[PDB]
RNA sequence: CGCUGAAAGCAUCUAAGCGGGAAACUUGCCUCAAGAUGAGAUCUCACUGGGAACUUGAUUCCCCUGAAGGGCCGUCGAAG
RNA sequence: GAUGUCGGCUCAUCACAUCCUGGGGCUGAAGCCGGUCCCAAGGGUAUGGCUGUUCGCCAUUUAAAGUGGUACGCGAGCUGG
RNA sequence: AGGGAAACAACCCAGACCGCCAGCUAAGGUCCCAAAGUUGUGGUUAAGUGGUAAACGAUGUGGGAAGGCUUAGACAGCUA
């Protein structure tokens, strides 16, 4: 009978993008590739097989044609008339961290995986990451 | 026709620092002027300048344009100064420049007191009168405007500043 | 400014530029040509 | 950075012309240092500020030890405030005399909590009628919310319980005498609290 | 409402560039707020015994040991 | 083999096609007032006489006494004209 | 009944005797949720059109035939 990985004898990785000049939704795609593990010839859909991410320049990423001035980020409080917006412009300039984690969390299962591939995604907004200790490799450039 | 086949023509001792990127007009009566360009390609001949362009968008064919009259004008400034007439009209109305201060009287209650950005010098040669010499036109222009801007004119008496000669209308009350 | 759906010249002196998206109608002459919307 | 006294009584003073100013009456000891929040291990900057005379059976070893690297040697409560720039080294009495008479200042306490309010004392909340034919309602509350079309009661509402010991701030009031030989502080108007509470002064935000 | 300015020899607030702009928006002022499972940060205090089984992040048992502290209990409180 | 109908009280929440306050083209806008149209939903938005009345018509105010949705909001919350 | 249209008796596809951890296909599809092309070629749209609509308006733009005037100096512009 077929295959399946074991969560006691899989083989996780470290990868580090850099983003400056990445266009948003074309590079959250390959992350959101290899967080759930498509890139291994032993997947399986029930465990998490998957590389951990470290994404340096959260701050350097580029999107296309008019939309800094508008896609606004939607979110209710709870309470009536609680509706509130944020445009991408003014976004960045408060958390640049969280664009490129809400555009990469909805590319992902709504499951309690999804919630455990979510937390192998590690972004800041600086220039060095605090994870030396791990060294990680570079990919696509 | 077109402007940008027009030449340059720089007068009377102009210097040039070009990089490709970021032209360096260096004149006397002023000097350190400088504009960036996004995509045209600027030859740099025996005494005039040419500004050839790249792909034929409607968007090349329009900042060679826009690139030529923007270099013209450095060139002038750096020979001329930039000037404009500001004329005051109204009783009780009156302008004096003291040093860098711009302080009206305009009817209000209590007086204004503008102030000049940068190297640009208003002189009043009466008490309804303003001359404002600067080097570049578009920063005359800006503080010509933002002095007109504080009591505007009206068409049943003209009371109010006023600049250079030809700008009103009027009726009858 | 005078908000239509159909803007159009009506004198001489008028003409007629598309604004930031907007077809605008600006009078050299008398203000009453100042049309907005259309 | 302010100081931490305590509610006393209410009193009233005369001027000589022939107003009376009512006055809070607030008692100052003074107030040593417990330490002092540098920005480059704790991020922010700030001090800590005791005021004495607790028993010694009640402190604890972690907090006998915590009072011996000052030699504070402390009584009840350990507050904190944060302040711009300033320089307090190991223990110092902040006493009265930061403060002149005008000064506007900010005087936060807890309140006086009434237990379980209905909402006529806690929201000022107009009743039904007692004549006219009315049932056993009489202060209870009208309706909640609307039929069929939320369903739900909506989050935020305005029903009932517990008004508050909470903490409450009552800004800009003016100091009228400042006494170094009795520590007292004399504020013209209300200050939060029952007699006998605690209260901290600081200088006014707005201003 | 503009200032420079082409495309479109002129004009033109716009295509590039550069500003002014309202109780609405984001801070600003008062309160809760690390169950913020991403569960943060400082300072200071406590505890330094063996043995066997079975299999060694070693697990389990037996015996000595119970500190920092906290809780029960009592007198109460402008806290309930 | 049951979804209790009009007006009042209590408590409300959203829309904007704005009644008030805020910014402002044009006027057959002298000044004080206005008319009309674009932008704006932050906080406000009357006590009474007469009728079962909502509506209305009056008296007196006020910066102004807004027009709609929510089983023509709301009876396991009240009344029962 | 099954697959497609986000969920969708009656619209498209196809009519289930039972078992299989076997292969080729239909409508619908091939960036990630989600199985399969970030495939090749030639152009077009900048409005997020695509991803709601009418009279009507407009120097938006791409193509195709038309003409009208013009180095004897046209159209603009500054000059009477």
């Amino acid at each position: 009978k077929t295959y399946t990985a074991k969560p006691e004898t899989v083989q996780r990785d470290w990868f580090v993008v850099d983003a400056a000049g990445q266009t948003l939704g074309r590079l959250a795609t390959e992350i959101a590739r290899r967080l759930r593990g498509k890139h291994k010839p032993e997947y399986t859909p029930h465990v998490d097989t998957g590389d951990y991410i470290v994404v340096i320049n959260a701050e350097q990423v580029r999107v296309t044609g008019a939309k800094t001035t508008d896609k606004m980020y939607y979110h209710h409080s709870g309470f009536p008339g609680g509706i509130k917006s944020i445009n991408f412009e003014k976004l960045i300039a408060k958390a640049p961290e969280r664009v490129i984690e809400t555009a990469v969390k909805g590319m992902l299962p709504k499951n309690p995986l999804g919630r455990d591939m979510y937390r192998k995604l590690k972004v800041y907004k600086g220039a060095s990451h605090p994870h030396t200790a791990q060294q990680p490799q570079e990919l696509k450039i | 026709s077109r402007v940008a086949k027009n030449p340059v023509k720089l007068p009377a001792g102009v210097e040039i620092k070009l990089a490709g990127q970021q032209l360096s007009i260096k004149g006397a009566k002023g000097a350190l002027e400088l504009k960036v360009h996004p995509s045209v390609e600027v030859i740099q001949d025996s005494g005039e300048l040419r500004f050839a362009a790249r792909n034929g968008d409607q968007q090349t064919r329009a900042m060679a344009g826009t690139t030529r009259a923007l270099v013209n004008n450095m060139v002038v400034g750096v020979s001329q100064g930039f000037e404009r007439k500001l004329q005051l009209v109204g009783v009780g109305y009156k302008a004096q420049a003291k040093g860098q201060v711009l302080s009206l009287s305009l009817g209000f209650s209590h007086p204004v007191d503008y102030e000049l950005p940068a190297g640009i010098v208003a002189e009043t040669p009466s008490q309804t009168d303003i001359l404002i010499k600067g080097i570049d036109k578009q920063l005359v222009g800006q503080v010509a405007a933002e002095i007109r801007d504080f009591r505007p004119p009206e068409p049943y008496k003209g009371k109010g500043v006023r600049y250079a000669d030809e700008v009103v209308r009027r009726k009858e009350a | 400014m005078k908000v239509r759906a159909s803007v159009k010249k009506l004198c001489r002196n008028c003409k007629i530029i598309r604004r930031d998206g907007i077809v605008r109608v600006i009078c050299s002459a008398e203000p009453r040509h100042k049309q907005r919307q259309g | 950075i302010g100081v931490v006294g305590r509610k006393c009584g209410m009193t009233r003073i005369f001027t000589e012309e022939g107003v009376s100013i009512p006055v809070t009456v607030i008692e100052v000891e003074p107030n040593r240092v417990t330490q002092f929040k540098t920005e480059e291990t704790d991020g922010y900057r700030a001090v800590q500020v005791t005021a004495g005379e607790r028993r010694a059976s009640r402190v604890t070893k972690a907090q006998a030890g915590h009072f011996a690297k000052a030699n504070v040697a402390a009584g009840r409560g350990v507050w904190e405030f944060r302040l711009g720039e300033e320089q307090y080294a190991a223990g110092d009495q902040i006493t009265v005399d930061l403060f002149q008479a005008g000064q506007m200042v900010d005087v936060t306490g807890e309140s006086k909590g009434k237990g379980f309010a209905g909402t006529i004392k806690r929201w000022n909340f107009r009743g039904q009628d007692n004549t006219h034919g009315n049932s056993v309602s009489h202060r209870v509350p009208g309706s909640i919310g609307q039929c069929q079309t939320p369903g739900r009661v909506f989050k935020g509402k305005k029903m009932s319980g517990h008004l508050g010991a909470e903490r409450v701030t009552v800004q800009s009031l003016e100091i009228v005498r400042v006494d170094a030989e009795r520590n007292l502080l004399l504020v013209k108007g209300a200050v939060p609290g029952a007699t006998g509470g605690d209260v901290i002064v600081r200088p006014a935000a707005k201003a």
